C-alpha cells in the first residue's frame, strides 16, 4: 500500500462515478509517466464499466446498437487505452503499462465489448474456465495468447530457451487431444506427451506468491 | 455572414445559420477553442441548422460560440515536400517539424474517377512471400486487401510489404493510418528513418513517403476521414505528377466503423446487426477512387481488421467485393505456429487464371488447391 | 409556411391597436399579483426541469460546456454529457434523491479534475477525489485533465523494458 | 351541426387549429377582425417581455398561465373567439405555438379571397406599360378567376424577361435561362452530327 | 425550327427543408405522383418514393453534396424510365438510363417506364424449349429453359460471375449458327461491382466479340443508393423490349444481395419501419415484382421468352439467411456454388 | 431578437386540436 | 405546492385498499412518476394524493 493507489468505484454507487474511474485512474498515472517513472495501472472489470456507460447514454435518449450499447463506445475504451504509453527521450522516458480486465460472458469472444478491446490492446491472455479445473492454475491458454514485441520484452536469458518452451509446447496442444486409440508410437508420439505434461505440471503455480 | 453552433450532443454539433447554408461536406471552425477544430457537414436539419461530425473533441464547447464558414471542403496541403511527413486529417503537422512545405491546397472530397479512364491492363506485382507470389498473386497498380483477426498477424505483413514492394520501387508511396495502435504507428516512424525512406535535415525532398495517421485516440470525425486524408493526397500524384504510389492503408474496418459509431448519433435507425445504414455508399465511395487510370497508378494496400474471424458480418462482407486480390488471415494457421498464417482456401486473388499468367503459374497453384483442400478434408478423419 | 413568412411576420401589419395601451397597463397588476408564483429568469445559472435516477435535464446554463463539472444546490457534484437545444442533459455523481423540479444548478467552468501526485501513494479515493480511506484530505496534490488525448506520435519511442510480472505463466 | 368548409386542406397538430379556427370565424363573419388581433398578439410578443416569457418559461405553474392571460384578457375590444382561444393555448402551454397558427391563417383567409402571391424578378424595373403587359402572361398561369399581387424585384443576372415566382409554381421566360437552353441544343446537334 | 417551338413551362415547384445522406425531404409539390422521377435545380436527378402529409420524401441519383436548404426541385410529371431499344447494344449505360461508355449518347432507342406489372397467367405458355449455357455443369445436371428463373447462389470468390459470362459467351458462340428469331441477347445488369470490373467486364464482351449482343448495365459501388435500387429493374425494362418484340433475352443480375443492400440504404434513411435484419418490410415485394417480370409469353401475345438469372452471394453458405430466403422461395430452383468443394477440382462446385 | 423562441410550435398533448375545439365552441353564440 | 424529494412515499384518498405510491422521477409539468405498491384498479385522475 506504500507503492499502491486504488480508486474503488463500487457497484452502489451511481454510474458516472464508475464511468470515470477508469478515467480518473489513469490520470494518477499519467504524472508518473510525465515525471520520468513507470507506472502499472489495472484497468479492472472494465466490461462493468462499460455497463456504467451504458446505463447513461439509455437515460439519455441516446441511440443504441450492439447489445444496447452506444455507437462510441469503442471510442471509450480507445482513448482509455491510448493515454498509456512510453514516451520519447525528450519527456522523461517515463511509461505506462495497461491492464485490462474483461470478463467474457462464459465464452463470447465474438461479444461486442470483447471485440473492441481485443482490436485496441497488444496481448492477451485467455482465462477459460475449463483450464482452471485441470490442475493449471493461473489458468493462461497458450496457443490463444499472442504478443506483439517479442523479443527485448522478456528476460534476455529467458528469451533464448523461451523458443525451446514455445514450441514445443506447440506440437503438445496438437497431440494431447489424439488420446483416443492408445498408440505411444516411435518415441516421439509418447515423449512429446511425456514433455509437454511436464511442462504443464511445470507451469502451475500459487495465488499470491510474487517469485 | 456566420452562426452559431446551438447544440452538442457528444461528437456530433449542431450550427445554425442565418442564411446562406453551407454546402455538404463542407468546414468549419470554432474560435476560442484549444486547438482549432474542423466540423464537417452531414445532414441539414432543416430550421437553417446543419449537423457536423467533429475533427477532435468536443468537450469545450460553449452555446452560442462563434462558428466561420470557410465555405469549401476539407483542404490538405499537397505537394512534393509532404514527403517526410506525419500528417493529421485536417492538414497539420504532428511531427513537430514547422508547416507543410507545400502549396495548391485540394479538396479531399470529390467523385470517383469515371468509367471510361480505367485501366485493365494487368501486371503480376511480385512481392516476396510465397503463399502470396504463388497463391493470391497481386496486381501492379490493383488492389491488395488483408483480413484476419486481431492477433493473427495483419500489421506484420503490411510493414513487411512495405519493405518488399515500396522500396525497390523507388518513386512515391503513403501510410495511411486509419485508426491503428499509436504502437505500430509510431514504430513505423522509426523503421523508415532508420531504412531511409523518411529522411531528416535538408533532404526532405527526396524522401518517398507521407504519413497520413488517424489512429486510435482520436473522436470518429478523425478516424472517418483520414481514409480520405491519405487518399487524396496519392490521387495527387497520381493524376499530377505521373508516378505509381502505393497507398499503405491499415484499418479499412476502422473507417466504416468510425463512421458507424456517430451514424446513429446523426439521426438514423441502424442497419444489420448494430452497423450503419449507409455503408454502401460510404465504402463504395471510398473503393472506388482507389483504382488506376490512363493517368497513372495508384497500388492499394488495404487491411482489414474482421472480428473473432466471421466474414458474416456486413462491415466486412462489403469488402469481398471491393478487393481484387485477398490475403485472408486464418488464427488456426497461427495456432499451427506457422507465420505467414495465410488461408490456402480463403485467400485468393484476380491473377489467377492461366490467360495471364501461364499455365506454370496457374497449374501448380490449382495443384496446391487440391492438395490443401483435401488435406482438410482428411483432417477430420484422421482423427 | 416558411421563414420568410416568419420574418414577414417579424413586420408589424396589426392596421390598429386597439388593444395594446391596455393590456400594457394590466399586464404589470397581473405579473404582481401572481408574483409569488415566479421563479427568477435564470441565465448563466441552471434549474432542474426533470430529474432521475442520475440523468437530470437542467433548463438554460447558457455558459456551460461539455464535460463541464456542475455543482447542485446540494452540494451534488455533476457533469454536462450532452448540450441539448434549450436544455442541458447533466449526469449525477451520486445519489440523486435530494433534486427536486425547480432546484439550482450551479456551473463550476473547469472540466472535470481529479486530484493527482505523489502524496496519493497510500490513499483510496473514489472517482472524483474525495476519500474514503479515513485518512482525511488528500496532502501535496494537485488537479489535472482527466480528458486529455493521448501522447502523439513524436512523443513516443520504441519500448524496451520488459515489466516482469512475477509469474512465470506470464513473463515466458 | 354542420361547420363551414375549409378552402384547403392542411397538415395536423399545429397548423389545423388555424383550420378550425377559420371554421369557427366565418361562421361568426369575423374574418378579417380576428386576423389582424392574431398579428398584435404577435407585436405584443415582439416588443413586450413580460408576455413572452409565459410562451417559453417551463417553470411557470398551470395556473398563472391563465390567470394572466384571462386577466389580460378583458372585453378591451377583443373579440371572445380570441379571448377564448389564447385561454386555450396557455391552457395546455400552447402559447409557443402564436407563429404557425397565423400564417396558415394568413394562408387560409388568402384562400378565401383568391389571392395568390408571386415575385417578378426582371433586370429593368417596369414601367406603365410593361408591366401591364406582364400580367397578361401571368393570368395564363393562374388557373381560375383568381387575384393578383406585385412583388416587383430587381437582378442583373436575368437579362431581361422575368420569372414568376408562385412559391408553388416558377415560369421562366429570361433569355439568361434561354440561351443557357440555346446552348444545350446546340450542343446535343453538333455532337449527334 | 428550335426558335419557332418554345412555349415555356409552367412546371409545379417544391423546396427542400432537410437534405441529408442522399435523401432530400422537399416541400410543396401538391401534385408529384408516388415513384415520380424528379428533377433538382443542379442537374441532378430524383426520385419521391415516399410522400407524406407536410414534407415529400426525395431519394437522389447521384452526388448530394449540391443541394443546399431552400433549393428546387421540379417534377417532370413522369414515373422514372429508361431509353430501352437496339441502339443499347454494346453500350455500357448507368441505372437510370444515360450512357457512362464515352460513347455519346444511346440513338435508335426509346423511353419505357421501368415500372410496370408482371405477365398474367393467360400471358403464359408453359416454357418446353431449353436455354443452353455452355458450362455442361449447369445444362446437364441443372437445366434452365428459355424463360425460367434460376438463381446463381454461392459464396464470394467462387464463380457466380463466372457461370454468369459463360452463359453469355455460349450465346454468342450459338448465335453465329442459329436464325434471326431465335437469338438470345445479353443484358448483363452489373450491381455493387466495381467500376474497375465492369472494365474487364467489357474488354470480354469486345474481344470475344459479344458486344454485338450484350447491354452491360453496370451501376457501380461507387453511385449513390437509389441507382444500385434501380439498376435491375431498368435493365430487366431493357429485357421488356427483347420480349414483346418476340425474341429471346436473356437477363442477368449480379449480386442482387448488394441491390438489398440498396434497399435496405434507402429504407432506412427514408425512416419506413424495419423489419428482419433491419431491411423493409416490402423487400421481398420488390424482388418479386423484379423477378416475375421475366418469362415466357404465349403464341398469342407476341411468343418471346425471358430468362432471368438472379445472383445471391452467401456468407458461408447459410441458405436460410432472409434475403437469401426470398430469392430462393420466388424462383425456381438453385446452382449452389460452394466455396469450399471448388478446390475440390470439380469447376463449378455445383452441389 | 424577442421571437427567435416562438418560430416552431412546441408543446405537449398531441391531441391538442381536441383539446382547443372545445375552447373555441362556447364562445360561438 | 410543492413537489416531495425522490423515493419519499404518498398516501392516496378514496381507494379501497391503503395503495401507497413512491416517487422517483421528477417528470415535469409539476408532476413526478410512481410506481404503486397495490393493485391500481380504480383510480380517476382526480383523487387527492398526500405524502408523509
Ligand atoms: N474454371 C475456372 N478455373 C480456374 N479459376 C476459376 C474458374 N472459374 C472461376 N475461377 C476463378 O474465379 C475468380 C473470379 O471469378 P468470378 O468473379 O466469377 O467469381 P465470383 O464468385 O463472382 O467472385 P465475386 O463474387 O467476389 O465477384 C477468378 O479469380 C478465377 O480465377
Ligand atoms: N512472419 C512472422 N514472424 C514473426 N511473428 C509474426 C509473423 N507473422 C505474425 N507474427 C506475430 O503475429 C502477431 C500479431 O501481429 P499484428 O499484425 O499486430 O496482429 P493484428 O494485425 O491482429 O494486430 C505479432 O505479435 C507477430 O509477432
Ligand atoms: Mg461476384
Amino acid at each position: 500500500m506504500r507503492y499502491t493507489i486504488m480508486v474503488s468505484a463500487t457497484a452502489s454507487d451511481a454510474a458516472p462515478l464508475q464511468f470515470l474511474a477508469p478515467y480518473s485512474g489513469c490520470a494518477m498515472a499519467e504524472y508518473f509517466r510525465d515525471t520520468g517513472k513507470h507506472g502499472l495501472i489495472i484497468y479492472d472489470d472494465l466490461s462493468k464499466q462499460s455497463v456504467a456507460y451504458r446505463q447513461m447514454s439509455l437515460l439519455l435518449r441516446r441511440p443504441p446498437g450492439r447489445e444496447a450499447f452506444p455507437g462510441d463506445v469503442f471510442y471509450l475504451h480507445s482513448r482509455l487505452l491510448e493515454r498509456a504509453a512510453k514516451l520519447s527521450k525528450e519527456l522523461g522516458g517515463g511509461s505506462l503499462t495497461a491492464f485490462p480486465v474483461i470478463e467474457t460472458q462464459a465464452g463470447d469472444v465474438s461479444a461486442y465489448i470483447a471485440t473492441n478491446v481485443i482490436s485496441i490492446t497488444d496481448g492477451q491472455i485467455f482465462l477459460e474456465t475449463e483450464l482452471f479445473y485441470k490442475g493449471i492454475r493461473p489458468a493462461l491458454n497458450v496457443g490463444l495468447s499472442v504478443s506483439r514485441v517479442g523479443s527485448a520484452a522478456q528476460f534476455p536469458g529467458m528469451k533464448q530457451v523461451a523458443g525451446t518452451l514455445k514450441l514445443e509446447l506447440a506440437q503438445y496442444r496438437e497431440v494431447a487431444a489424439f488420446a483416443q486409440f492408445g498408440s505411444d508410437l516411435d518415441a516421439a508420439t509418447q515423449y512429446v506427451l511425456e514433455r509437454g505434461a511436464r511442462l504443464t505440471e511445470m507451469l502451475k503455480q500459487k495465488q499470491f506468491a510474487p517469485i | 455572414d456566420a452562426g452559431y453552433v446551438s447544440q452538442v450532443i457528444g461528437p456530433v454539433v449542431d450550427v445554425r445559420f442565418d442564411g446562406e447554408l453551407p454546402s455538404i461536406l463542407s468546414s468549419l471552425e470554432v474560435e476560442g477553442h484549444s486547438v482549432r477544430l474542423v466540423l464537417e457537414v452531414a445532414q441539414h436539419m432543416g430550421d437553417n441548422t446543419v449537423r457536423c461530425i467533429a475533427m477532435d473533441s468536443t468537450d469545450g464547447l460553449v452555446r452560442g460560440q462563434k462558428v466561420v464558414d470557410t465555405g469549401s471542403p476539407i483542404k490538405v496541403p499537397v505537394g512534393r515536400g509532404t514527403l517526410g511527413r506525419i500528417m493529421n486529417v485536417i492538414g497539420e503537422p504532428v511531427d513537430e517539424q514547422g508547416p507543410i512545405d507545400a502549396a495548391d491546397i485540394w479538396s479531399i472530397h470529390r467523385e470517383a474517377p469515371e468509367f471510361t479512364e480505367q485501366s485493365t491492363e494487368q501486371e503480376i506485382l511480385v512481392t516476396g512471400i510465397k503463399v502470396v507470389d504463388l497463391l493470391a498473386p497481386y496486381q501492379r497498380g490493383g488492389k491488395i486487401g488483408l483480413f484476419g483477426g486481431a492477433g493473427v498477424g495483419k500489421t506484420v505483413l503490411i510493414m513487411e510489404l512495405i519493405n518488399n514492394v515500396a522500396k525497390a520501387h523507388g518513386g512515391f508511396s503513403v501510410f495511411a493510418g486509419v485508426g491503428e495502435r499509436t504502437r505500430e504507428g509510431n514504430d513505423l516512424y522509426r523503421e523508415m528513418i532508420e531504412s531511409g525512406v523518411i529522411k531528416l535535415g535538408a533532404e526532405r525532398g527526396n524522401s518517398k513517403c507521407t504519413l497520413v495517421y488517424g489512429q486510435m485516440n482520436e473522436p470518429p470525425g478523425a478516424r472517418a476521414r483520414v481514409a480520405l486524408t491519405g487518399l487524396t493526397v496519392a490521387e495527387y500524384f497520381r493524376d499530377i505528377e505521373g508516378q505509381d504510389v502505393l497507398l499503405f492503408v491499415d484499418n479499412i474496418f476502422r473507417f466504416t466503423q468510425a463512421n458507424s459509431e456517430v451514424s446513429a448519433l446523426l439521426g438514423r435507425i441502424p442497419s444489420a446487426v448494430g452497423y450503419q445504414p449507409t455503408l454502401a455508399t460510404d465504402l463504395g465511395g471510398l473503393q472506388e477512387r482507389i483504382t488506376t487510370t490512363t493517368k497513372g497508378s495508384i497500388t492499394s494496400v488495404q487491411a482489414v481488421y474482421v472480428p473473432a474471424d466471421d466474414l458474416t458480418d456486413p462491415a466486412p462482407a462489403t469488402t469481398f467485393a471491393h478487393l481484387d486480390a485477398t490475403t485472408v488471415l486464418s488464427r488456426s494457421i497461427a495456432e499451427l505456429g506457422i507465420y505467414p498464417a495465410v488461408d490456402p482456401l480463403d485467400s485468393t486473388s484476380r491473377m489467377l487464371n492461366p490467360n495471364v499468367i501461364g499455365a506454370e503459374h496457374y497449374n501448380v497453384a490449382r495443384g496446391v488447391q487440391k492438395v490443401l483442400q483435401d488435406y482438410k478434408n482428411l483432417q477430420d478423419i484422421i482423427a | 409556411a416558411d421563414a420568410k413568412a416568419l420574418d414577414e411576420l417579424r413586420k408589424p401589419k396589426f392596421s390598429s391597436k386597439y388593444l395594446i395601451q391596455h393590456v400594457s397597463q394590466k399586464l404589470i397588476p397581473a405579473v404582481k399579483e401572481w408574483e409569488k408564483s415566479y421563479q427568477p429568469p435564470v441565465i448563466h445559472l441552471g434549474r432542474v426541469l426533470s430529474v432521475g435516477d442520475g440523468i437530470a435535464r437542467v433548463y438554460g446554463l447558457k455558459s456551460v460546456q461539455a464535460g463541464e463539472l456542475v455543482c447542485f444546490d446540494s452540494g451534488v457534484k455533476g457533469m454536462a454529457l450532452n448540450l441539448q437545444a434549450d436544455h442541458v442533459g447533466v449526469v449525477v455523481f451520486g445519489n440523486d434523491s435530494v433534486i427536486h423540479q425547480g432546484d439550482l444548478v450551479y456551473r463550476t467552468g473547469q472540466i472535470v479534475n481529479v486530484p493527482i501526485g505523489p502524496g496519493t501513494l497510500g490513499r483510496v479515493t473514489d472517482g472524483l477525489g474525495q476519500p474514503i480511506d479515513g485518512k482525511g484530505p488528500l496532502t501535496n496534490v494537485r488537479s489535472s485533465l482527466v480528458e486529455v488525448k493521448a501522447p502523439g506520435i513524436i512523443a513516443r519511442q520504441s519500448v524496451r523494458e520488459p515489466l516482469f510480472t512475477g509469474v512465470k505463466a506470464v513473463d515466458a | 351541426l354542420k361547420l363551414p368548409t375549409a378552402p384547403l386542406q392542411l397538415s395536423g397538430t399545429s397548423a389545423q387549429i388555424a383550420t378550425l379556427l377559420w371554421q369557427v370565424a366565418a361562421k361568426e363573419n369575423q374574418l378579417d377582425k380576428v386576423q389582424d388581433e392574431l398579428y398584435q398578439f404577435i407585436e405584443l410578443f415582439k416588443q413586450h417581455s413580460e408576455l413572452r416569457r409565459l410562451a417559453t418559461d417551463p417553470f411557470v405553474p398551470t395556473l398563472v398561465r391563465t390567470k394572466i392571460i384571462s386577466s389580460v384578457l378583458k372585453d378591451s375590444g377583443a373579440s371572445e373567439i380570441t379571448k377564448k382561444l389564447f385561454e386555450a393555448l396557455a391552457d395546455e402551454g400552447a402559447l409557443s405555438a402564436l407563429l404557425e397558427v397565423t400564417v396558415n391563417y394568413e394562408e387560409l383567409m388568402l384562400a378565401h379571397k383568391k389571392e395568390v402571391y408571386c415575385t417578378v424578378i426582371t433586370a429593368e424595373p417596369l414601367d406603365k406599360l410593361e408591366r401591364v403587359e406582364l400580367t397578361k402572361k401571368a393570368e395564363k398561369f393562374v388557373d381560375a378567376g383568381f387575384k393578383l399581387v406585385m412583388q416587383e424585384k430587381i437582378d442583373k443576372k436575368l437579362l431581361g424577361g422575368f420569372v414568376i415566382e408562385f412559391s408553388d409554381r416558377r415560369v421562366d421566360m429570361s433569355t439568361a435561362k434561354k440561351v443557357e437552353e440555346f446552348n444545350n441544343f446546340v450542343n446535343k446537334l453538333v455532337l449527334s452530327i | 425550327e428550335w426558335e419557332k417551338s418554345y412555349q415555356p413551362p409552367v412546371i409545379h415547384l417544391g423546396r427542400v427543408l432537410s437534405v441529408g445522406d442522399g435523401i432530400a425531404r422537399v416541400y410543396g409539390l401538391k401534385s408529384v405522383q408516388a415513384g415520380e422521377l424528379v428533377c433538382f435545380d443542379s442537374g441532378v436527378k430524383g426520385m419521391a418514393l415516399n410522400l407524406q402529409a407536410d414534407h415529400v420524401g426525395v431519394v437522389v441519383f447521384g452526388n448530394d453534396s449540391v443541394i443546399h436548404q431552400g433549393d428546387l426541385v421540379y417534377r417532370t410529371g413522369q414515373i422514372v424510365n429508361v431509353p430501352i431499344g437496339p441502339g443499347t447494344l454494346g453500350r455500357v449505360t448507368d441505372g437510370l438510363g444515360q450512357p457512362i461508355d464515352g460513347k455519346g449518347p444511346l440513338t435508335n432507342v426509346r423511353s419505357s417506364l421501368v415500372e410496370v406489372k408482371a405477365p398474367g397467367i393467360i400471358a403464359r405458355q408453359s416454357v418446353r424449349e431449353p436455354l443452353f449455357t455452355g458450362v455442361k455443369a449447369v445444362d446437364a445436371l441443372v437445366p434452365i429453359g428459355r424463360g425460367q428463373r434460376e438463381l446463381i447462389i454461392g459464396d464470394r470468390q467462387t464463380g457466380k460471375t463466372a457461370v454468369a459470362i459463360d452463359a453469355i459467351i455460349h450465346q454468342k458462340n450459338c448465335n453465329e449458327q442459329v436464325p434471326k428469331a431465335q437469338r438470345v441477347y445479353c443484358v448483363y445488369v452489373a450491381v455493387g461491382q466495381k467500376r474497375s470490373t465492369v472494365a474487364q467486364l467489357v474488354k470480354l464482351f469486345t474481344q470475344t466479340g459479344a458486344m454485338r449482343y450484350t447491354i452491360m448495365v453496370s451501376a457501380t459501388a461507387s453511385d449513390a443508393a437509389p441507382l444500385q435500387f434501380l439498376a435491375p429493374y431498368s435493365g430487366c425494362a431493357m429485357a421488356e423490349y427483347f420480349r414483346d418484340t418476340g425474341k429471346h433475352g436473356l437477363i442477368i443480375y449480379d449480386d442482387l444481395s448488394k441491390q438489398s443492400v440498396a434497399y435496405r440504404q434507402m429504407s432506412l434513411l427514408l425512416r419506413r419501419p424495419p423489419g428482419r435484419e433491419a431491411f423493409p418490410g416490402d423487400v421481398f415485394y420488390l424482388h418479386s415484382r423484379l423477378l416475375e417480370r421475366a418469362a415466357k409469353l404465349s403464341k398469342e401475345l407476341g411468343g418471346g421468352s425471358l430468362t432471368a438469372f438472379p445472383v445471391i452471394e452467401t456468407q458461408a453458405g447459410d441458405v436460410s439467411a432472409y434475403i437469401a430466403t426470398n430469392v430462393i422461395s420466388i424462383t425456381d430452383g438453385q446452382i449452389f456454388l460452394e466455396t469450399e468443394l471448388f478446390y475440390k477440382g470439380i469447376r463449378p462446385a455445383l452441389n
